């Protein structure tokens, strides 16, 4: 008659238990982000960096000791809330490099519902070498044209603008090439120094967790 | 005492409630089961459409006794307990239907509009909470008929069940009750939140100009189809109700509008057939449940 | 010069080629074509454990065939009672990101790893009922992809840094590392008697360890794309490896060959998990279409299907007494079948 | 054993033209998407073309449009990189790349590490 | 380059790999299948036990 070790396992179930209800109360309100570079004082094998905007926690995590092969430890961000993708925009073809890996992440049948925010960077040496090489990786260049639906920054030449949206457009076509509607990208553009980072990384974090309500809620 | 005339009083009322029973019995059972799905994946709204489901089937079960009533030419043919008992089913039901309506628009609201804030509000256990006090609420503040008398027999032969003519004063009250609150402040709060829920996809990036139309048209969808069919209703009654207030000394409008009353009555039970398909078949999620739950049981029952 | 040792590495691979075939008398079908098939092999779900928040990513049964060690991506190892489906130990563990987890053979530890690059071990035997961490095995350089306990003092480690490495838990160091694969390790098997490890990595190869030796005996190829799983044979003489290329293989020591390949033409998704039967008869095989399949492995014919799970199966284990099987998934629910 | 051998290098004058050839082995051709990467002297590895399985998608790096042509034969477990018009920038080892896993849309093989499903290359000298 | 160690650790292996004593395939195919019957009736997914000797029903 050993009731006893039983209704011990049941007690020990129900404080497990309790805290499991807790910890999964703080589960739900972070946000994990996954820093997948080419910003550590923006605001071992992972590093992991806490915000806070507007009283909404957000964990974000770069890979740190890890080796370039991705294929098999990129399966383990396939719930994250975003993929943040920072490109410095422009000696081999980087950006060639960045397109091929941002259309893995892409086409990955894992990240088949992670959105990705699309951070284009160095743009004060991208402006500085295109004034002064691009087109000589990317002969589409030459005879591509700026949108007319563009920011008119104050003070920058068309050519500047037309780099960067060039290659904006180099991205959003492996964005586009999907069609289907399970997970998006938002194209950012950054500079060196800069404040709306967060910002920008919180309103496209809401805008996909809105998106995920509207299909949950059957709203959709 | 005052005439009433019951020219299609047995046959509208009868055939609509029969095609309702007979359609809302399956779509109703596949709703409740495609709720109880949602609501173990941890999904509040599961909880908020089960309850729907469960006061729309109560309603359904209630409806035998009222088409044979009304084949009848309103006449009970039951005793008075049967009376007050179906009878106050027969509307507090209609009621619980537009208040987990509304617990569904807010609870869309809350989740589209501000995602990322009220996670407390937006947990089963919270749901089921709501939906307990709803229900409490409801049939609490809808009680009254149940402490009076409800089996008449009017001089004209026929028994009515929770209807007199011309009526009492508390059930005047009851009714601009019933009218005011009970209909159109949930309504109003639905039209509001179905409202934000539109301006919030508006400042939507990650959603296609045409879903956007797709959502838009599913939350006009919602509204007009409550008011198409609650509308008609509640004008008749609070006309009634106020020419009564007014003159309890007089019949004419009774005479004028007692056989678009119960015509209205049956509008109503559309909602009942209504809210299921909506809320549950409009969806690819829900539909492709449903299939395969439905192919399933088919398929290896027949073994 | 290099061209010179290229050359004499293509001639020894010609002349294990040619060793390899002069031992292929007949195919393993030929032998078991007159042995009785095994049916229909149809089990239920027994238990569905329930509590864990994100993705199952490992799963370790103890050697008394009752408790359970699973590791989620939400920070957490529960230990499990099967029968009576309660928890035990529930272990917050400082990085998220686990890969896999391991259940000792004494049932006093318990040890897990993943992005950290980490293979923690908790000590669930203390004096005041605190689960603490016994140990911090640093020293991979790239993610710990599967955990297996020696004994209560030793511990093999596969890594995504290609090497795998056997620990002295109580001085926390390695003892010796274990070169030779091209592509991150992914899954290692121990034999029934300790003394070989089996290692399979994303190069399309397998290899036989000698724990005490330090040394690569064999190397088995066949498999078209990274290897996800292994396991021992129960004789300790063959390992089953289950690939990205939608084919389970089974490989023998003594014969340095595969012996039998269990593929059929709808099955176009990666192998995630294999485990064999008490008697070996039978091979259970994870895939990424969500569901089990249940392998003859004498025969290669398909004898049943464990379906049941909404997401990708991560993990599968049967029991030391054989009486039932686990399975881990994406959906975050392990499920005991029978 | 899974195999890529790379043929068809040599020195050409700035302006002609060659012709690789991967034999592969070891593997259902026909289930992978195939590439073509590039290692300069003193440069990392580089990205230069990628065929589909049935050979109807393909793509090239910006600086080989319309210069080269990748091709298949799946019949013969075969992979053609025919070089036109080559640059001085050319002179490189060319790789025959295999992706990792069959039926997929994505890549992950131009590691400077140790890629497996990778050839030790031939080298084009302009 | 940098890669002769490696090479030439490659051929070690390999000429540590290739002088082993392998037996014939039949004869190891006949171990499994004598394993796999010597122990046919203690295996309770091949043969399932009863349901007052199964811990899980
Ligand atoms: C996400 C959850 C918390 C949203 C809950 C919204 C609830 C609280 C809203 C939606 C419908 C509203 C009810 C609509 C009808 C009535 C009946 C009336 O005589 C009293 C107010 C009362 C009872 C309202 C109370 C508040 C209410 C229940
Ligand atoms: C007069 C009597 C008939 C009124 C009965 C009202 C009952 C049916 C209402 C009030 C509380 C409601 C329950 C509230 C909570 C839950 C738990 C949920 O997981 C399933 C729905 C369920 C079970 C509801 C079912 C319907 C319910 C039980």
């Amino acid at each position: 008659d050993q009731r006893n070790e039983e209704k011990a396992q049941r007690e020990a179930n129900k404080k497990i238990e309790k805290q499991l209800q807790k910890d999964k109360q703080v589960y739900r309100a972070t946000h994990r982000l996954l820093l997948l570079g080419a910003i550590v004082k923006q605001m071992s094998g992972i590093f992991e960096t806490k915000f806070q905007v507007d009283k909404v926690n957000f964990h974000m995590f770069d890979v740190g000791a890890q080796r370039d092969e991705r294929r098999k430890w990129i399966q383990c961000f396939n719930d994250v809330t975003a993929i943040i993708f920072v490109v410095a925009s422009s000696q081999t073809n980087r950006l060639q490099a960045a397109l091929k890996l941002f259309d893995s992440i892409w086409n990955n049948k894992w990240l088949r519902d992670t959105s990705v925010i699309l951070f284009l960077n160095k743009q004060d040496l991208l402006a500085e070498k295109v004034l002064a090489k691009i087109e000589d990786y990317f002969p589409e260049f030459a005879r591509y044209t700026t949108p007319e639906d563009a920011t008119p920054e104050p003070g920058e030449d068309p050519r500047v603008t037309r780099a960067k949206y060039f290659i904006r457009d180099e991205f959003l076509r492996i964005s586009t090439a999907s069609g289907d509607g399970r997970h998006y990208c938002y194209p950012h553009f950054t500079c060196a120094v800069d404040t709306e980072n967060i910002r920008r990384v919180f309103n496209d974090c809401r805008d996909i967790i809105q998106r995920m309500h509207l299909r949950q809620y059957e709203l959709l | 005492g005052c005439h009433v005339d019951s020219r299609v009083d047995h046959l509208f009322p009868p055939s609509l409630y029969i095609f309702v029973i007979g359609v809302g019995l399956p779509t109703n059972c596949l709703a409740l089961w495609a709720a109880y799905r949602q609501v173990q994946q941890r999904n509040e709204l599961g909880v908020y459409l089960m309850n729907l489901s469960i006061a729309d089937l109560l309603y359904i079960c209630t409806l035998p006794l009222w088409v044979d009533y009304f084949l009848h030419h309103d006449n009970w043919i039951h005793g008075p307990g049967s009376c007050k008992l179906f009878g106050f089913i027969f509307y507090t039901n209609i009621y619980i239907s537009i208040a987990f309506l509304c617990c569904i628009s807010v609870d869309r609201y809350l989740a589209v509009a501000h995602p990322l804030r009220f996670a407390r509000l937006r947990r089963v256990k919270t749901a089921v909470a709501v939906s307990s006090v709803v229900w409490a609420t409801e049939l609490g503040a809808n009680s009254a008929p149940l402490f009076h008398d409800e089996l008449f027999r009017d001089r004209y032969n026929h028994t009515f069940c929770f209807e007199k003519f011309p009526m009492e004063g508390w059930v005047a009250w009851m009714n601009l009750y019933r009218v005011f609150v009970g209909f159109l402040f949930p309504w109003a709060l639905m039209l509001l939140s179905y409202r934000g829920i539109l301006r919030a996809v508006r400042g939507s990036v990650s959603t296609e100009r045409q879903e956007k139309a797709k959502i838009k048209r599913l939350a006009l969808s919602l509204i007009a189809i409550v008011l198409v069919c609650f509308a008609p209703y509640h004008v008749l009654l609070l006309s009634r109700s106020a020419i009564y207030l007014g003159r309890p000394w007089d019949c004419g409008f009774e005479e004028r509008v007692f056989s678009a009353y119960h015509s209205s009555l049956a509008f109503t039970s559309l909602n009942c057939v209504a809210d299921p398909i909506l809320y549950c078949l409009v969806n690819e999620g829900a539909r492709s449940d449903v299939a395969k739950a439905l192919h399933n049981l088919l398929r290896f029952l027949a073994s | 010069e290099l061209d010179q040792l290229r050359q004499e590495a293509e001639q020894l691979k010609n002349q294990i080629r040619d060793a390899r075939k002069a031992c292929a008398d007949a195919t393993l079908s030929q032998i078991t074509n007159n042995i009785d098939p095994v049916g229909r092999i149809q089990m239920r779900t027994r238990r569905t454990l329930r509590g864990h928040l994100a993705k199952i990513y490992a799963m370790h049964w103890g050697t008394d065939s009752r408790l359970l060690v699973s590791a989620s991506q939400d920070g957490k190892l529960i230990i499990w009672d099967s029968y009576t489906t309660n928890k035990v130990h529930a272990i917050p563990l400082r990085s998220s990101w686990v890969m896999t987890c391991a259940y000792a053979p004494s049932g006093n530890y318990v040890a897990c790893g993943g992005l950290d690059n980490i293979c923690s071990i908790y000590n669930l035997k203390t004096r005041e009922g605190n689960v603490r961490v016994s140990r911090e095995l640093a020293g991979h350089t790239g993610y710990l992809s599967c955990c297996r306990f020696l004994d209560d003092n030793q511990i093999v480690t596969s890594s995504g840094d290609t090497t795998c490495a056997l620990w002295d838990i109580e001085t926390g160091q390695q003892t010796t590392t274990f070169t030779g694969h091209t592509g991150d390790v992914m899954s290692l098997s121990l034999a029934p008697d300790t003394r070989l490890f089996v290692s399979g990595a994303c190069d399309a190869s397998a290899k036989l360890w000698d724990v005490r030796e330090g040394m690569c005996r064999q190397t088995f190829t066949g498999h078209e794309s990274d290897i996800n799983a292994i396991c021992f044979f129960p004789n300790g003489n063959a390992f089953a490896t289950g690939s990205d290329d939608a084919t389970c293989r089974l490989f023998d020591l003594r014969a340095d060959q595969e012996l039998m390949t269990y593929s059929h033409d709808n099955i176009i998704c990666g192998i995630t998990s294999v485990s064999f039967s008490k008697s070996g008869r039978l091979l259970l095989a994870g895939y990424d279409d969500f569901n089990c399949n249940v392998w003859d492995a004498l025969k290669a014919d398909r004898a049943g299907v464990l379906a049941g799970h909404d997401n990708r199966v991560s993990c599968l284990g049967v029991t030391d007494d054989g009486m039932a099987v686990a399975t881990g998934s994406w959906d975050s629910f392990l499920k005991i079948w029978n | 054993q899974v195999q890529l051998q790379e043929s068809g290098g040599g020195l050409v004058q700035p302006g002609g033209s060659l012709r690789l050839s991967c034999a592969a082995s070891g593997f259902t051709f026909s289930n992978y998407k195939m590439n073509w990467v590039r290692q300069a002297p003193g440069k990392g590895l580089e990205w230069v073309s990628d065929i589909s399985q049935s050979g109807a998608s393909i793509s090239y790096t910006g600086s080989v449009k319309g210069r080269f042509t990748i091709s298949r034969d799946n019949a013969k477990n075969t992979l053609y990189l025919q070089m036109n018009s080559l640059k001085p920038e050319d002179t490189a080892v060319y790789y025959c790349a295999r992706c990792p896993a069959p039926f997929t849309r994505d890549c992950f093989d131009v590691t400077s590490t140790t890629y497996a499903y990778r050839g030790q290359g031939t080298q084009v000298t302009v | 380059t940098a890669s002769i160690a490696q090479a030439r650790k490659l051929v070690e292996q390999l000429k540590m790999e290739a002088n082993i004593d392998r037996i014939k395939v039949s004869k190891a195919a006949a171990d499994l299948m004598a394993y796999c019957e010597a122990h046919a009736k203690e295996d309770p997914l091949l043969t399932p036990v009863p349901a007052s000797e199964n811990p899980f029903r």
